[PDB]
């Protein structure tokens, strides 16, 4: 079993501060997989901040970003949708636990 | 890689 808790959020922040979380990950042999479904994800999360506060967590894996399929995309490309975005970011992640 | 956003 794989059990899935799936959110789509939207932060929304200040110029002065950041969405509170750290985003890692990745080549081209990654196969999406229901325990391992992303490239990129939640390294830790601002437990004070922004990112926090919409209910997102360590270890979400980042679906889309702003309405756009990321589960392929390199670190670079997906930290760059996320700046274009500027103040607001609509993200889908999912946990996933057992 | 890492970024804090």
């Amino acid at each position: 079993d794989y059990i899935i808790k799936e959110k789509t959020v939207l932060l929304q922040k200040k110029d002065s501060e950041g969405f509170g979380f750290v985003l890692r990950g990745a080549i081209e042999e990654f196969t999406p997989t229901p325990a391992f479904p992303a490239l990129q994800y939640l390294e830790s999360v601002d437990e004070g901040g922004v990112a926090w506060r919409a209910g997102l967590r360590m270890g979400d894996f980042l679906i889309e970003v702003n309405g756009q399929n990321v589960v392929k995309v390199g670190h670079r490309q997906v930290v760059n949708m996320i700046r274009q975005g500027g103040n607001t970011l609509m993200v889908k992640v999912v946990m996933v636990t057992r | 890689d890492e970024t804090n956003l």
